């Protein structure tokens, strides 16, 4: 939230270079903290861009950087016939600079090694490297985990596989806190992916300077796979460590795969032995799902929550169908081994081509609020198009979709500002995890310093009502009859590491919503609209409360006595200090509005005790869960006592409820019925009347309840109604509680017909006949143990007019005929019914069926020529009936009816 | 008679002409104080208002150019009217007819891109004769054709190609016995030429290269082919077609990090004097939105031509890039010809209108009316067109306020076509009595006030033509029980002066109607698509429904049969809801219990021939009867590829016909001519 953009110091580094592109907070020779910033294409020994790794210390002046020296001087040997050399030119040392407690592990992902097969060759394939230089000097020892020799054709395998030349080791790495080291290698097994793991304690041991081929016994690489999903997945583009899927000791991997399943992309969670646990699928094609993977606990539950970038994400709008605005997904971790389904929420930038989501850096509790916050950078964002960095703050639900803070690029166009970020470590022991942003186009690195944050809390206290008759004060310097009343203000700001010299300007305004000649209340002394009070909050978190002395003006001064009096409060930091860089950054609530009125319309007894009366009723008691329910709850509010001020009804609605509109004892409306209980506080957002309620006034309100998709409402929902007023004594009427039951009876309709119904004769096997029976619980309520019983005349015998060929039940329904159908493939009307003649009842059972689901069963049969030609002058009518029922509903007592029904199928014959 | 003009606008002539088009203002200063100044024209005439004081402003949709739409594309204008001197007033809308029409004989630009990786060799050996066989066909569809050629492999940089021995830096093709050409990212070959033989000459001399990984660098080649307008040779009055062949995946942006190439593509074109994409090894791959906007601006149409091994990928792409068509390309690549002709037929069939530089305060609701009279509401595009066909539209623009910019403009354009409509928008917000204002009039409190349009502007707390009253008494409310000035003003001398509001101003004769107090749909004032009307949401021009939730979206409502929600179902908010029980599908097209083509679609014999029955007084007689009525007479084809059917009429006569499906659906009838 803080990220001071006025002094973004600059660790300027070699002009060319790309000074930047990677960075990480690393220790010093004796404790302390420094900055390791990668810098490809710098300090060419023989003037070829090798790209040293700088070791910039911390200083506010932003000077140049001392260098961590490597043996950038080639290494070459030969064992018996393999003249192997590790070519050292045109690699980006510093492209990853991940560190450890006393070890810098800076890597050079495009470093080379040429596995010639004596005379034959298998190329200087970038095997990557990781130049594990120890600070405090000591062994500067290097280990490219893919440095296993090969004679080319032997372990091409003739599959082109089982060979791992192009690892590019160092493209991503996170030193596990246990003491291992992972080296995500997007080129493993022909670009399919890799993940080389090795301990860091022993790796230093197993080094022979001058040796080119040597494999540590403790390597463990991901196994090649043949699934055409993975082929050129770039698996291991970015990795992470996190206790995702319950593998504590066999700590999981979060291996990225930004181009998987033909550019859909995925982020997979794997154990130490490369076994998948889940897989998160990309939402949009070519959106680069997984370019930057961040593992952090946004919701503050104790479960790591995955964040995935989609930098090339394109959105559809009314005014723009295709707009590259980037997107950042969030996946909250559910309890247990439960699968990660749909994205919990989607963050979205606004600038075109801003490449939103190109770098996600978990900033930690940036504002120290208990919820982790992340930073999503826009290299090409901002109105000018030079680049932006958008900061999002976590909460219980996840991330708020709007950027709490935005930084514009101070370096010119082309600087690619925001390409790389870091967090989680305070850079200057100021108590806040800073952020260090690279701009590789500008060869500079600008670090943003998080400044101590204060939490704004606004509160304006006023008396409940204004009584003109009570005039115990006087207006100073005059004799105005004043209905004086005291007004108190209270504002506090808490925070951590707040500067010891912090002050605020507490400004209060009287008679806010009213002009100079329409004011009703003023300061007694100065006779002014308001004044500003000074507060000393340096090092003190408890609020300061001050009370002002407010009066009422003369009756003849102004005519309006019925319009309400509205007051507004604002709190803002004192003006910016010299050199900008505000000492703190103010957030939270900033504006609050309160209102009061004069005692009026309480009768003639001066004792204003309202008696609000409310009557309530319930319509549509059987609530179908998630249906097109149209509920118009009608209640009437009457005040049999005296005047009630700002008396409005507050009703608590479930999550799935939505407001469609409504009139009420309106005669003021029909589309507006507001609702209180809105998010935090706001227990008045509803409409007013308290304005005030006239004596014996009777207003009835009608509002529409639309029960939406709420499958987690439970066995029932409760509606609570109570009128809320500004009064102190008897502020509210009697509590009206309406336990509207949700006892769910689902409506299942049984339908059936014959195809074709009629049968004409034209001029050896006859045409087939389809009988269509469809089952669909149009009732949105869930049903369990649904039963279908098929009753047919006869027992499917060949002697019948119709011979059943087969039954083909689709839609996940299983039926059990008795006796079983299709015993043989072959190829005054008498009422023959299931009850009279022997019957073959086919019973179908459904354990669970979802809302709006449908079922389809197809019946196959063929005609009989000898039977058809019999009785040419007789009309045959074929009748078939179906029955179904529901054994029970998954509820304690839904004592209305067990769902059931029947269908009728008619078939007729005609003569031509 | 009180109306909207009376109880709302009692301030100025400007507000009177801003409220409603009917509202009329009288500037006669001798009118008695109390009568409604802004009211019906007949009402003002009845109060003997001065005719010069009567204000009657009317918007108009005035056409400046109405040049006839040409017959042949041999300037040839397809969009009429060419240019509109539109004139709008505050909070008003205006309508006008636009007849887009695809003239036959429109010139065609084709730029044949091509991939050149190692797996492309056979296709190259097949395409060596492409180009004369493309002209041979396109000579039927247009008179002027120009073709171009291209190539691409991938970024010339490790790890994407083979480089050892140091003698394989020039020849990545050494490990295998045959040799093939080096690295290259994109190389323009031929500029669009009339002589079609030049493409054939140029493609022969090309030869295959080799890379390492399966995906290739085509997107760079497409962007460079788009942006170098001068280099390619694009025409301005023609059709631009870009054919993009491949047989594997294609690299996208940020894939180039594996080589250290991190500079994002700027969108310019860097094809130097050697026709080689110079920044190939220093510039990243191209995104998908840059791709789309560059194809749009240059009026470029893209035709993908993947191999089945990947269609499902590319068609999963040509759907996030409008104006694009995917196809199946055989491995030998002998079908790109017919694919390109089918793609040309397809691109011209669809006719969609796009609006550019449309100001935020303006909204356009279309209302197609394609071939026949389908005044299809909520539609801005038509299909099934034929070359030479004409379509019409009903486009209406609504302005939100009186914007500061007096002259603003926007364009309405057919997809990938030169000619388009230029809209001159003028906001008329000026009265007549304004010019003759009398500031410092002596009648306005001894000369400290300005008199204009029959009112002296007294100071705060004072009102009237002479500021006669400050404190005091009349009736300031419509009803006795109603509050004075709606709790929003003061009964100052019989007039309600609305209180000051931080957000804005309170209007109405008694300060009754506000301006910022309407309901929302998703945290947005009238869904962010409506406008505030004294407690009720009113939508903009292209926002339908009471809640202003949803615009003229139809893409998901479009059905392959050729209508919204197939036959059954209303297209509510771009989505189709099934009405017939048992019917399901994308547009409820599948229905097992529904009548077949032989049962329900017999109205061609009933409504088209011997007009009788239902659907006679509605525009649905030929809406469903629009199939090819072939005049066959009982052919000896009583069922070979479909189901033959025969019905009995009222007079016991049989009619035999058969049409179910030939290739994904054919609206061809086989009804007999003479019944028996
Ligand atoms: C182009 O996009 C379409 C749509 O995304 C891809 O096909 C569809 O992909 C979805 C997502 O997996 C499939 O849903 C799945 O259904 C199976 C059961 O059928 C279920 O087990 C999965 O969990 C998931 O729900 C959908 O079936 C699938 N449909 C088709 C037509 O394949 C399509 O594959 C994309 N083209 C390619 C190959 O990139
Ligand atoms: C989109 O276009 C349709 C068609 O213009 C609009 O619906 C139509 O509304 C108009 C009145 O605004 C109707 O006009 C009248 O038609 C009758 C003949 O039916 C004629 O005798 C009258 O003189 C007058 O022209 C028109 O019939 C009606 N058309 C239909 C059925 O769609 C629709 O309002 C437009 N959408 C909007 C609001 O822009
Ligand atoms: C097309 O434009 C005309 C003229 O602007 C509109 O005319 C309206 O007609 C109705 C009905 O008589 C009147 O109540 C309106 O006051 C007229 N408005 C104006 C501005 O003249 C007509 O409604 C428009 N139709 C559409 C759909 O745009
Ligand atoms: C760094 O290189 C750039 C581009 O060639 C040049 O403009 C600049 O002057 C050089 N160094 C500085 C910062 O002077
Ligand atoms: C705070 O904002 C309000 C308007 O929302 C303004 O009236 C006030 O003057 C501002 N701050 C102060 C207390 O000056
Ligand atoms: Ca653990
Ligand atoms: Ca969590
Ligand atoms: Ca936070
Ligand atoms: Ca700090
Ligand atoms: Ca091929
Ligand atoms: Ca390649
Ligand atoms: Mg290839």
């Amino acid at each position: 939230l803080n990220l001071d953009p006025v002094q973004l110091t600059f660790y300027a580094g070699p002009n060319g270079s790309q000074f930047g592109f990677s960075l990480d907070f690393h220790k010093d020779s004796h404790g302390r903290v420094a900055i390791v910033v990668g810098a490809p294409r710098t300090l060419g020994p023989s003037q070829e861009e090798t790209g040293g790794v700088f070791l910039c210390p911390w200083r506010a002046e932003g000077g140049q950087c001392p260098s961590l020296l490597f043996d950038l001087r080639d290494e070459t040997r030969n064992v018996g016939s393999q003249t192997l050399q590790t070519f050292k030119a045109r690699q980006g040392l510093g492209a990853s600079v991940v560190s450890w407690s006393d070890v810098i592990v800076a890597c050079a992902p495009w470093q080379h090694w040429n596995v010639l097969e004596k005379t034959e060759e298998a190329e200087k394939t970038p095997v990557g490297s990781c130049f594990l230089a120890q600070p405090e000097s000591g062994r500067r020892a290097e280990y490219s985990p893919c440095r296993g020799n090969t004679l080319s054709r032997i372990y091409v395998e003739n599959d082109f596989s089982w060979d791992k030349r192009y690892c590019e080791a160092g493209f991503s790495s996170v030193v596990t806190q246990a003491g291992e080291l992972v080296l995500g290698a997007p080129g493993g097994y022909y670009f399919l992916g890799l993940l080389a793991q090795a301990p860091v304690a022993d790796i230093f041991s197993s080094y022979r300077p001058g040796i080119l081929l040597w494999h540590v016994s403790s390597q463990s690489l991901s196994f090649d796979s043949s699934n055409p999903e993975y082929f050129d997945g770039y698996w291991g583009y970015s990795v992470a460590v996190g206790e995702f899927d319950g593998d504590l000791n066999t700590t999981e991997y979060v291996v990225g795969a930004p181009t998987w399943s033909w550019t859909l992309g995925a982020v997979e969670i794997l154990d130490s032995y490369y076994q998948r646990l889940h897989r998160l699928r990309g939402e949009q094609m070519a959106s680069y799902f997984g370019h930057s993977v961040a593992v952090t606990d946004v919701n503050g539950d104790g479960r790591h929550d995955l964040l995935v970038g989609a930098p090339l994400y394109m959105e559809s709008r009314a005014d723009r169908k295709l707009a590259e605005v980037g997107r950042v997904y969030l996946f909250l971790q559910p309890r247990g081994p439960h699968a990660l389904g749909a994205p919990s929420l989607l963050l979205t930038g606004t600038q075109l081509y801003g490449r939103f989501g190109s770098a996600i850096a978990p900033l930690g509790d940036l504002d120290r609020d208990g919820y982790n916050d992340i930073a999503v950078a826009a290299p090409y964002g901002g109105p000018s198009g030079r680049g932006q960095v958008l900061v999002f703050l976590g909460q219980s639900e996840g991330l708020r979709s709007r950027p709490s803070q935005v930084l514009d690029s101070p370096f010119p166009t082309g600087s690619a500002f925001g390409f790389s970020l870091r967090g989680a470590v305070d850079i200057d022991d100021n108590g806040y995890p800073d952020l260090i942003v690279g701009a590789y186009g500008a060869n500079q690195v600008a670090v943003y310093r998080a400044q101590p944050v204060v939490k704004a809390s606004v509160q304006l206290l006023v008396q409940d009502s204004l009584n003109p008759a009570v005039k115990s004060c006087v207006l100073p310097q005059t004799k105005t009859p004043v209905s004086c009343f005291n007004i108190q203000m209270c504002v506090g700001a808490t925070g951590h590491n707040i500067p010891q010299k912090l002050s605020l300007n507490a400004e209060l305004q009287l008679d806010r919503q009213k002009p100079r000649q329409g004011r009703r209340v003023l300061l007694l002394g100065s006779q002014q609209a308001g004044t500003t009070l000074n507060l000393d909050l340096g090092g003190k978190h408890s609020p300061i409360c001050h009370t002002t002395m407010a009066f009422l003006r003369d009756e003849a001064d102004f005519r309006d006595k019925l319009s309400p009096i509205v007051l507004s409060l604002n709190v803002s930091l004192p003006p910016t200090e010299a050199g900008m860089a505000p000492a703190v950054v103010l957030h939270g609530d900033t504006h609050v509005q309160e209102q009061t009125r004069i005692v009026l319309d309480c009768g003639e007894d001066d004792v204003c005790v309202p008696q609000l009366q409310l009557t309530a009723s319930v319509t549509g008691s059987p609530l179908l869960v998630g249906a097109d329910n149209v509920l118009e709850l009608q209640m009437d509010a009457a005040n049999e006592g005296e005047g009630a001020y700002e008396a409005e009804l507050a009703v608590h609605l479930p999550q799935g409820a939505h407001y469609m509109r409504a009139l009420s004892n309106v005669e003021g409306f029909e589309r507006l019925i507001c609702n209180q209980k809105k998010e935090n506080e706001t227990r008045v957002v509803l409409c007013e009347l308290g304005n005030p309620m006239k004596k014996n006034a009777q207003i009835g309100i009608a509002m529409l309840v639309s029960v939406g998709n709420l499958e987690e409402a439970g066995e029932s929902v409760s509606f609570q109604l109570q009128i809320r007023s500004k009064n102190s004594q008897n502020p509210n009427s009697k509590i009206v509680l309406l336990d509207v039951p949700v006892r769910a009876e689902a409506q299942v309709e049984l339908r059936g017909n014959s195809f074709p119904a009629s049968l004409v004769v034209a001029a050896s096997w006859g045409p087939k006949v389809e009988h269509t029976y469809e089952l669909h619980n149009n009732g949105p309520g869930t049903v369990n143990g649904l039963h279908l019983s098929i009753h047919l005349p006869g027992q499917s015998q060949p002697s019948d007019l119709l011979y059943i060929l087969d039954i083909q039940p689709q839609g996940g329904l299983q039926c059990f005929p008795q006796p079983p159908v299709n015993p043989l493939k072959v190829d005054d009307p008498v009422l023959v019914s299931c009850d009279s003649a022997p019957c073959t009842v086919v019973q179908c059972d459904l354990q669970e069926m979802a809302r709006g689901q449908r079922a389809m069963v197809t019946v196959l049969a063929f005609l009989w020529l000898p039977s058809l030609y019999q009785r040419p002058l007789d009309q045959f009518v074929l009748q078939s009936h179906a029955w179904f029922n529901v054994s029970s509903l998954p509820y304690a007592v839904p004592p209305l009816s067990l769902p059931r029904g029947e269908a009728q199928v008619w078939t007729q014959l005609l003569r031509a | 008679g009180p109306n909207i003009c009376t109880t709302r606008g009692v301030s100025s002539c400007q507000q009177c002409l801003a409220v409603s088009p009917m509202c009329a203002w009288c500037s006669d200063e001798a009118l008695p104080l109390g009568s409604p100044r802004c009211d019906l024209k007949e009402n003002l005439l009845k109060d003997n208002c001065a005719p010069e004081s009567i204000e009657f402003p009317v918007s108009e949709a005035r056409v400046l150019e109405d040049r006839p739409l040409s017959d042949k594309g041999s300037q040839v204008t397809q969009v009429s009217p060419q240019r509109i001197a539109l004139r709008l007033r505050p909070d008003d809308s205006k309508n006008f007819s636009i007849q887009v029409r695809q003239v036959e004989d429109y010139p065609v630009d084709i730029y044949y891109l091509m991939d050149l990786s190692y797996s492309m060799k056979d296709d190259l050996w097949s395409i060596q004769n492409l180009g004369t066989k493309l002209a041979t066909q396109m000579r039927k569809l247009t008179s002027n054709l120009r073709i171009g050629f291209g190539a691409f492999v991938d970024k010339p940089v490790s790890p994407y190609m083979y480089i050892s021995p140091p003698e394989a830096l020039e020849n990545p093709c050494y490990d295998m016995k045959t040799t093939c050409l080096p690295m290259f990212g994109y190389k323009h070959v031929l500029t669009l030429t009339d002589q079609v033989t030049r493409f054939n000459e140029e493609v022969k001399k090309q030869s295959v290269s080799r890379n390492r990984d399966a995906p290739e660098g085509g997107f760079d080649a497409i962007m460079q082919a788009t942006v170098c307008d001068e280099k390619i040779g694009w025409r301005n009055d023609a059709s631009h077609l870009l054919v993009f062949t491949t047989d594997a995946k294609t690299h996208i942006a940020l894939d180039g990090r594996l080589a250290g190439i991190v500079q994002p593509n700027d969108g310019q074109c860097h094809v130097g004097s050697d026709n080689h994409y110079s920044a190939s090894t220093t510039m990243d791959y191209p995104s998908l939105g840059l791709m789309t906007e560059k194809l749009s601006q240059k009026n470029i149409n893209l035709i993908f031509a993947v191999t089945e091994n990947v269609v499902n990928l590319y068609q999963n792409y040509s759907e996030l890039i409008p104006g694009t068509t995917v196809g199946v390309l055989s491995m030998d690549s002998s079908n790109v010809l017919q694919l390109i002709v089918d793609a040309y037929g397809k691109i011209r069939s669809k006719v969609e209108l796009e609006v550019r530089d449309l100001p935020e305060e303006l909204s356009l609701s279309f209302n197609a009316t394609c071939l026949n009279n389908e005044v299809i509401p909520g539609l801005k595009s038509c299909m099934g067109l034929k070359i030479g066909d004409t379509v019409s539209f009903s486009i209406e623009a609504k302005v939100r306020g009186c914007p500061q910019e007096k002259e603003k403009s926007f364009t309405i354009k057919p997809v990938g076509f030169k000619d388009s409509l230029i809209v001159q928008v003028t906001f008329d917000c000026d009265c007549a009595c304004q010019a003759q204002a009398e500031p410092n009039s002596h009648r306005c409190n001894n000369g400290n006030g300005t008199f204009e349009c029959g009112v002296c502007r007294c100071g705060p707390g004072w009102l009237g033509s002479q500021c006669e009253c400050s404190e005091e008494q009349d009736e300031c409310s419509p009803r006795e029980g109603q509050p004075v000035c709606s709790q929003r003003g003061e009964c100052l001398c019989g007039q309600c002066v609305c209180h000051s509001s931080d957000f804005g101003k309170i209007t109405g004769k008694y300060c009754e109607c506000d301006d910022f107090s309407c309901v929302r749909y998703k945290g947005e004032m009238c869904s962010g698509h409506g406008q505030c009307s004294c407690g009720d949401c009113l939508c903009d021009s292209d926002w339908t429904g009471y809640y202003c939730n949803c615009t003229t979206r139809t893409d998901t409502c479009m059905s392959s049969n050729g209508l919204l929600c197939s036959g059954r179902g209303k297209c509510e908010c771009g989505s189709c809801v099934c009405i017939q029980p048992g019917s399901y599908g994308d547009t409820c097209e599948k229905c097992p219990t529904c009548p077949d083509a032989c049962t329900f679609k017999k109205e061609c014999v009933e409504c088209k021939k011997f007009d009788r029955g239902a659907l006679h007084d509605e525009n649905t007689c030929n809406r469903y009867c629009r199939d090819e009525i072939e005049s066959v007479k009982e052919l000896k084809d009583t069922g070979k590829d479909a189901v033959n059917c025969t019905y009995k009429n009222e007079d016991d006569c049989v009619v035999r016909f058969q049409y179910y499906e030939d290739s994904s659906g054919k609206s061809i009838l086989y009804v007999v001519e003479e019944p028996e």
